[PDB]
């Protein structure tokens, strides 16, 4: 089935690879060559993490957890049950990841538009190879990523944070959340603004995007205008995605102390280090 | 290279828009400031107006004092000397009132007392900052949604220093004021409570802390995807619908199956926020009152 | 069954509640689903379509409902190539010139977006009362080449978007003496020249025209945008 308007957008052309072959819709989804890929990798992930329930023994889905190999096996391949099952996983999951964003290129093509959602996508992509790949290569062991499941997964992070200290010291750390934060106060503000100007006090007309920018010159004395902020909204949210790989790349590559050490640089400068009272003399 | 519409090529500029008056009192508002170059690479370049009514001097002030009622404590951790001041900035910590105290407001002013004054003057500059963000859209004629918004943030900070430490009995329980002590805090919090991980509220908040993320990558993406047909002019496509929220939808149809409309994906963004503090607000409420440790609460149920 | 157990279990039925809120929202436009031939389709889904919701538009310009019933109100130059659904539909005609495929446009009102105060919101910089270029490259008679690395004309204006102070369109004269309206999304201003990747220089001529030299209405903003990113598509065998 189509929407209203959209027969007229479904014309033959924009794939990559395969010419006409794939250039079609299965009901509202379209395919393409890369919608081929998606639906393999997807599946045989799919069919492996079924394996490993069968092996685990378990039909629970909060029970059911596929471990990486253990730290002996170094950056080497594993058996099955060993760890060799989270490592065509990882595969699959990536083939997967990637497939998904070069078929919203060929949708963007097809479409007219720019390319600023694939290339967003791949924030998160890189995010999550920095944790399963880049990490763990150059700690030299599959064991360091995480494993596949609800709640071991949590476990991970809870064991890998501690590991150095209270993580709250990691530099990078506080300049990702702040990102967070400021994330969703933004995207808040946002929605509630277009919202109040579509849908303003009853006995009104519609207001306009000058009523929005007035209140919010009223509100804090500036407006970023309605430009602006749909570019704001892309960059905090990759700002984040960003500092977030950063503050665990560097996390037992480059540092290996207790994360409130990194600091104590700033509190032992010798002009100051030796000061009674206080907090650090 | 194709232009991506990150930052601005050329820009222009006019007389100082003055804004549109509706029911706003202006003798209230500020004049224009100077407009920056710098932010119009990015967005607008106007600085001000600004509106000064009663609720918002009174918040000023009442900001203003609780940071000096903090600063000065900090000054008198740091023995009065500047160096230590900016040596041990990050360290200080204005912190409550002991246990002993209970809910009393009789703790000495080295003692919690200070802490409590300090929190007196927030609560005075945040729910008077509220008001405002009300009366401002009302002056306006528009709805509401930017004050109930709000009000989902207010409620995890009323929780925090306010209404768990009342139901708990004792001051002791709020947040200290400090850098890194409010962060040990947080750390603590934790582990008293048996893992913050396994309380279902934390968890949910956290789903939409990331989908807040990937809702505003996927929104701010599409719009600039489509602002080669005026796609950031979300409110005139909303009262006639263009090719660009067209184009927007059959993307995400073609992707995932399903799309929105203009005016349906602010509802989306305003829940999917909303829903980060009102979640947490919950899950701190029912830590230590109802439950003492999430991990064995969590083992017992699902 | 302790109270925590309670809150978590009323939170999931107030978030199924309001998923199925706010996916009936997000269909006031574009539904009920049609079939390829635009008979409704006989799977709409378990998601009903919303009551109407009345927008009192500003300025004197009416209402809208919606969900209400739909119309392109434009032909729509295009074949079905197969018996089945699901496969692309092929242009009968010149797409760019037809309108079609990523040349689209959508049947908006033949009226200029107003401001505020009612006054027309995209002006050309010479209309503008007090306006002029404040930083970066003015492109003022600046030449405009093509993707076929020839020359199609001069910008001779900008317009402005005047509320939200910002470029919109550039003015473009042709060799004949006309000119034409380029988003200025579509276009990089370079040190000596402005480049246009969407188009060759000899399909400027055929971005549509507007009515008046001093006001562009929805309607033709929406064909020229539309025109100009088709050329990314129907345009290749020229880049
Ligand atoms: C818990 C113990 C520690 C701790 C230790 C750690 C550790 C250890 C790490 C973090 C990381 C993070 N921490 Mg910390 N952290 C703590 C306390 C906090 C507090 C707080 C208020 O106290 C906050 C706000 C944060 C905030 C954060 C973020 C900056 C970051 C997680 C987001 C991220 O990277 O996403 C990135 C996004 C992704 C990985 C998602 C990728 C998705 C992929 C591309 C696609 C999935 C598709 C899906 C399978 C398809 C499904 C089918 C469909 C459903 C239909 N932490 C405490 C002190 N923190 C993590 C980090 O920085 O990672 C880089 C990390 O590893
Ligand atoms: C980002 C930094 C850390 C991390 C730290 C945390 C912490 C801390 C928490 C979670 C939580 C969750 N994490 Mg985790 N998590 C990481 C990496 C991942 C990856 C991944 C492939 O990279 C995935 C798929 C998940 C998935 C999940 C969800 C089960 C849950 C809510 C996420 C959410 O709504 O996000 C926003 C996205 C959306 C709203 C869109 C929908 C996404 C869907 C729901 C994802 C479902 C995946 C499905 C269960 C698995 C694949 C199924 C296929 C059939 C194979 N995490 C890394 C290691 N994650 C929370 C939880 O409650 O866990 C129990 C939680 O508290
Ligand atoms: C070791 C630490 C513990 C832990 C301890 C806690 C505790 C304790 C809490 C959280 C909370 C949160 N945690 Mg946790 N957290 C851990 C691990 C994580 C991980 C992770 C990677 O594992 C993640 C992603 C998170 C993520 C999150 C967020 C979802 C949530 C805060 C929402 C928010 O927006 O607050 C930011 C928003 C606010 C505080 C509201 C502020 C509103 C007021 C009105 C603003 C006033 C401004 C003031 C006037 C100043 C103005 C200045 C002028 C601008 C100049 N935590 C581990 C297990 N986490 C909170 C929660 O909700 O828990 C359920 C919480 O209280
Ligand atoms: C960079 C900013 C944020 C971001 C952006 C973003 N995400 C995106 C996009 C963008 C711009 C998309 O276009 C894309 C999309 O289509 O959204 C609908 C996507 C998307 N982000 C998603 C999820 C997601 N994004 C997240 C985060 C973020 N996304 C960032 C914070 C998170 C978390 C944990 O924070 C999650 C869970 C998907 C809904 C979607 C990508 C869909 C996709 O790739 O589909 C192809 C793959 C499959 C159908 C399944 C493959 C299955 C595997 C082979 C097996 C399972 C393996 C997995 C490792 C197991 C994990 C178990 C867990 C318990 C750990
Ligand atoms: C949906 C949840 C998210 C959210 C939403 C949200 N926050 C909001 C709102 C909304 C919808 C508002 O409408 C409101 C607002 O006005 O936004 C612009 C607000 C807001 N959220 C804010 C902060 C904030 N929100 C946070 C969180 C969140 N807010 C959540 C993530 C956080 C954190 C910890 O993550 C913070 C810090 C403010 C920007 C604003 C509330 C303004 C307020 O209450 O002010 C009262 C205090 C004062 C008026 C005075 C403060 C004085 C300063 C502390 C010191 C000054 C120092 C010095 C003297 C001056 C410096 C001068 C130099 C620059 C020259
Ligand atoms: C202004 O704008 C805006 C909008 O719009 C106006 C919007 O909308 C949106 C979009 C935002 C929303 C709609 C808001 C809600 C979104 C969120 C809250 C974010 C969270 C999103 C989710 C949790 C949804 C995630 C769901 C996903 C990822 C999709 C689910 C995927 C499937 C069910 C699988 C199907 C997809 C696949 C695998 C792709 C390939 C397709 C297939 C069907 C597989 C291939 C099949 C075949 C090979 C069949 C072949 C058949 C053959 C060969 C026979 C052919 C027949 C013959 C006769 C020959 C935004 C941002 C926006 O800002
Ligand atoms: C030169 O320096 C000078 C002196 C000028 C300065 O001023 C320096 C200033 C600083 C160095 C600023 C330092 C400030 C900070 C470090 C701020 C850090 C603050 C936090 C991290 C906040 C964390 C959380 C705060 C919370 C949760 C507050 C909750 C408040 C309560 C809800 C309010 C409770 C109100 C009470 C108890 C009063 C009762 C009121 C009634 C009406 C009964
Ligand atoms: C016991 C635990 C429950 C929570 C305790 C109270 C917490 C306070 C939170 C308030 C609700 C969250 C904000 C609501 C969603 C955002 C606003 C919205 O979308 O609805 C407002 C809308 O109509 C417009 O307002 P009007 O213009 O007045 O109609
Ligand atoms: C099929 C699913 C059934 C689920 C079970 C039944 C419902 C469960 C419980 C609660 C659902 C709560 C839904 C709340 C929807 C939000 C309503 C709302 O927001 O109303 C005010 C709104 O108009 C303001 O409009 P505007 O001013 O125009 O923005
Ligand atoms: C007197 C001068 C004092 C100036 C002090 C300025 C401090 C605030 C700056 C940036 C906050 C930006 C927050 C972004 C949230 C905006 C939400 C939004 O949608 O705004 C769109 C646009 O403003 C209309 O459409
Ligand atoms: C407004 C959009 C709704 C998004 C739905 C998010 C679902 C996340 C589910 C996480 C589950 C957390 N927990 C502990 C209850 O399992
Ligand atoms: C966690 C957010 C995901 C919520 C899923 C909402 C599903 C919406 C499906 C609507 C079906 C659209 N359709 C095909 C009827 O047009
Ligand atoms: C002899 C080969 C043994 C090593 C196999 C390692 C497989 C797991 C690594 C994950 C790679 C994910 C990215 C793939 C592009
Ligand atoms: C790690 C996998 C990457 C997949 C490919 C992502 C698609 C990128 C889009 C290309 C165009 C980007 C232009 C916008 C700046
Ligand atoms: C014609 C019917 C097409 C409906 C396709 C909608 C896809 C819905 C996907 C829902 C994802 C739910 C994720 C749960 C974690
Ligand atoms: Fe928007």
């Amino acid at each position: 089935a189509l929407l209203s308007f959209e027969r007229k957008y479904r014309v033959p052309g924009g794939t990559l690879v395969g010419g006409n072959l794939f250039d079609f819709w299965v009901g509202p989804f379209y395919v393409g060559f890369f919608g081929v890929a998606t639906f393999f990798f997807a599946a045989l992930g799919i069919i492996l993490i079924a394996w490993s329930a069968v092996l685990q023994g378990t039909w629970n889905p909060q029970l059911i957890s596929v471990y990486p190999p253990a730290l002996e096996y170094g950056l080497g391949g594993a058996p099955l049950a060993k760890g060799g099952l989270w490592q065509i996983i990882t595969i699959c999951a990536t083939g997967a990841f990637v497939s998904w964003a070069l078929r919203e290129v060929e949708i963007c093509r097809k479409l007219g538009i720019g390319y600023h959602i694939p290339f967003a996508f791949a924030f998160a992509i890189l995010a999550y190879l920095t944790l399963v790949l880049f990490r763990p290569v150059m700690m030299g062991a599959w064991g360091y990523a995480f494993p596949y499941g609800i709640w071991t997964h949590l476990d991970w992070v809870s064991n890998t944070g501690y590991t150095y200290g209270n993580f709250h010291y990691n530099p990078a750390h506080m300049i990702a959340i702040t990102f967070f934060f400021t994330n969703a106060l933004a995207l808040a503000l946002h929605g509630a603004l277009v919202l109040s100007a579509a849908n303003p006090e009853k006995g009104k007309e519609m207001r306009t995007p000058d009523h929005e920018d007035t209140f919010f010159r009223d509100l804090v004395g500036y407006s970023i205008g309605t430009l602006g902020i749909h570019r704001l909204g892309l960059l905090l949210s990759l700002s984040a995605v960003f500092f977030s790989a950063l503050c665990m790349i560097i996390t037992g590559t480059i540092w290996f102390d207790q994360w409130v050490d990194w600091w104590q640089w700033w509190v032992k400068l010798p002009w100051w280090a030796n000061i009674p009272g206080g907090i650090n003399g | 290279a194709e232009y991506q519409n990150i930052f601005t090529q050329v820009q222009v500029r006019g007389p100082a828009d003055l804004g549109m008056t509706e029911d706003v009192n202006l003798a209230n508002r500020s004049g224009v400031g100077p407009f920056s170059t710098l932010l119009g690479w990015f967005g607008n370049a106007q600085l001000g107006p600004i509106y000064l009514g009663s609720l918002g001097v009174l918040s000023l002030f009442s900001g203003l004092m609780w940071f000096f009622t903090i600063g000065i404590w900090f000054w008198y951790q740091a023995g009065w000397n500047p160096a230590v001041f900016l040596r041990d900035l990050f360290f200080f910590s204005l912190e409550p009132p002991a246990p002993e105290y209970g809910l009393s407001f009789a703790a000495p002013l080295k003692e919690g007392g200070l802490w409590l004054i300090a929190s007196f003057f927030m609560f005075v500059a945040v729910w008077s900052w509220w008001g405002r963000t009300y009366l401002r859209a009302q002056a306006l004629g528009m709805g509401k949604h930017t004050a109930w918004a709000f009000l989902s943030a207010i409620w995890l900070w009323m929780v925090l220093g306010f209404i768990r430490p009342i139901l708990m009995g004792s001051w002791s329980e709020a947040v200290p004021y400090g850098i890194f002590s409010h962060l040990d805090w947080t750390n603590n919090f934790s582990l008293v409570h048996g893992n913050l991980h396994y309380n279902p509220f934390h968890g949910l908040s956290i789903a939409f802390l990331y989908g807040s993320a990937l809702l505003f990558a996927m929104h701010g993406a599409t719009i600039l995807a489509v602002s080669r047909f005026g796609g950031e002019r979300e409110l005139e496509q909303i009262a006639d619908r263009g090719t660009a929220a067209e184009r927007a939808a059959l993307f995400w149809r073609w992707t995932m199956g399903f799309n929105a409309t203009m005016e349906g994906i602010h509802r989306w963004a305003i829940w999917m926020a909303v829903l980060v503090t009102l979640t947490g607000g919950i899950g701190i409420l029912l830590s230590g009152t109802v439950v003492d440790n999430w991990y064995v609460w969590g083992q017992n149920h699902g | 069954f302790d109270l925590a157990s309670l809150a978590i279990y009323s939170f999931w039925i107030f978030l199924a509640g309001l998923i199925y809120y706010l996916q009936t929202e997000n269909m006031r436009e574009g539904y009920p689903l049609e079939n390829e031939d635009g008979t409704p389709a006989a799977n709409q889904g378990p998601f009903p379509l919303p009551k109407p919701k009345t927008f009192i538009l500003p300025h004197g310009r009416g209402t809208l409902t919606v969900p209400g019933p739909e119309s392109e109100d434009r032909p729509i130059a295009l074949a079905r190539t197969a018996v089945s659904e699901g496969f692309p539909h092929a242009p009968t005609g010149d797409p760019m010139k037809d309108g079609v495929g990523p040349a689209s446009w959508v049947a908006r009102r033949d009226l200029p977006e107003l401001d505020g105060h009612g006054h027309n919101k995209i002006k050309p910089m010479k209309a503008a009362a007090g306006f002029h270029v404040s930083a970066g490259k003015n492109p003022i008679g600046l030449p405009v080449r093509g993707c076929d690395l020839e020359i199609a004309g001069k910008v001779v204006d900008i317009w402005v978007d005047i509320p939200e102070q910002m470029a919109r369109f550039l003015e473009v004269e042709l060799k004949d003496g006309s000119t034409r309206l380029l988003p200025m999304q579509m276009v990089k201003v370079q040190s000596n020249r402005v480049h246009v990747n969407a188009l060759s220089s000899d399909l400027f001529a055929g971005i549509p025209t507007i009515k008046s030299p001093t006001e562009v209405t929805l309607l033709e903003e929406d064909k020229i945008c539309g025109y100009v990113a088709g050329g990314l598509m129907y345009a290749a065998p020229k880049r």
